[PDB]
């Protein structure tokens, strides 16, 4: 398939499958306007990033499934960055 | 049976799923296509386990129950530059903070 | 709008929680109102006795976090082919990462200290705006409208 490239603040490297990665209105524009498969994020450390990714290919597997669905894990170490990073992504 | 995996290597770390059923050399095949290196350049590591390419992932302890979704199982990768390889480096993510005060 | 019929058509049904929370059952009755029912703990299941026509609808009976049932928001029993009972699954849906979020942290900080975190006023707000069902039940009206 095809893949994009999502870099957090800390310079990691996430590869996701783009379909995944298209589930983030916010990274949607920043793939189609303002390297070509490249996003860096300047605010969102490896350890928020991580888990968004995981929460793309969470979303992508259950969405309209009729599997018993698990709850997504969230420590409270990283909650309060993941809320601003997902309100900042809309997803 | 999908399996969902992170093969991760220094900074760099690709989120991806295959069958249980499928062999180390066919997800070495899978990098390949994506960081264009070939299965004789991998390595592929389970902890600090060398993986061998007939095996599934499954017999690599790879399996549903602990390659979820939103929790995938972690795949190291190490890369032959032109011989003798490289030891297995897989960077580990940032620290979260300490936890406000409110929250502890 | 959201009201159950008076069928008078029994129909049997089994509440399966299929979610890791205590699970609310919240009947609407003939005017509207929404009826709390005995909750499920996480994983068990109820034979209920019902009848046809009738709307439920689920929550985490701690948080009033929404559920799913069958798929869905609401369940409505159907006729009961050969006596066999309706199953009625509850699941987690899936929620947006936003709202998990602000499930761990409403889970985390009490009320009175959401203002003493660091973050936007909008979220504030948002954490402030602990679900409810009639809410929900107002939104779910007008998408009908
Ligand atoms: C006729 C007719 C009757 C009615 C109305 C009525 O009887 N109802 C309303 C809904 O259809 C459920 C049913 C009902 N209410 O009580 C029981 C016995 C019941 C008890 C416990 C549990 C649960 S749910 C979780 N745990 C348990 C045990 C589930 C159901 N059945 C009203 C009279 C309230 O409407 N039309």
């Amino acid at each position: 398939m095809m893949y994009v490239k999502l870099i957090s603040s800390d310079g990691h490297e996430f590869i996701v499958k783009r379909e995944h990665a298209l589930t983030s209105g916010t990274i949607k524009a920043m793939l189609s306007g303002p390297e070509t498969n490249e996003v860096n994020f300047r605010e969102i450390p490896s350890h928020v990033l991580s888990k968004v990714c995981m929460y793309f290919t969470y979303k992508v597997r259950y969405t309209n499934s009729s599997t018993e669905i698990p709850e997504f894990p969230i420590a409270p170490e990283i909650a309060l960055e993941l809320l601003m990073a997902a309100n900042f992504l809309d997803c | 049976m999908d399996v969902f995996l992170m093969i991760r290597r220094h900074k760099t770390t690709i989120f991806t799923d295959a069958k249980e059923s499928s062999t180390v050399f066919e997800l070495k095949r899978i990098v390949e296509g994506i960081l264009k290196r070939p299965p004789d350049e991998q390595r592929l590591y389970k902890d600090d386990q060398l993986l061998d390419d007939g095996k599934t992932l499954g017999e690599c302890g790879f399996t549903s129950q602990t390659a979820r979704p939103q929790a995938p199982a972690t795949v190291g990768l190490a890369f032959r530059a032109d011989d003798t390889f490289e030891a297995l480096c897989i960077e580990p993510f940032s620290s979260p903070p300490e936890l406000p005060d409110v929250m502890k | 709008v959201l009201r159950s019929v008076n069928s008078r058509e029994p129909s049997q049904v089994i509440f399966c929680n299929r979610s890791p929370r205590v699970v609310l059952p919240v009947w609407l009755n003939f005017d509207g109102e929404p009826q709390p029912y005995p909750t499920l703990p996480p994983g068990t299941g109820r034979r209920i006795h019902s009848y046809r026509g009738h709307l439920w609808l689920f929550r985490d009976a701690g948080t009033h976090d929404g559920l799913l049932v069958n798929q869905t928001e609401l369940f409505v029993p159907s006729l009961n082919v050969d006596g066999q009972p309706i199953f009625a699954n509850i699941t987690l849906p899936v929620y947006t990462l936003k709202e998990r979020c602000l499930q761990v942290v409403r889970s985390l900080v009490k009320p009175e200290n959401y203002r003493r975190l660091d973050i936007v006023r909008s979220l504030y707000e948002d954490l402030e705006d602990h679900p409810n069902v009639q809410k929900d039940l107002e939104r779910l009206t007008q998408e009908r409208i």
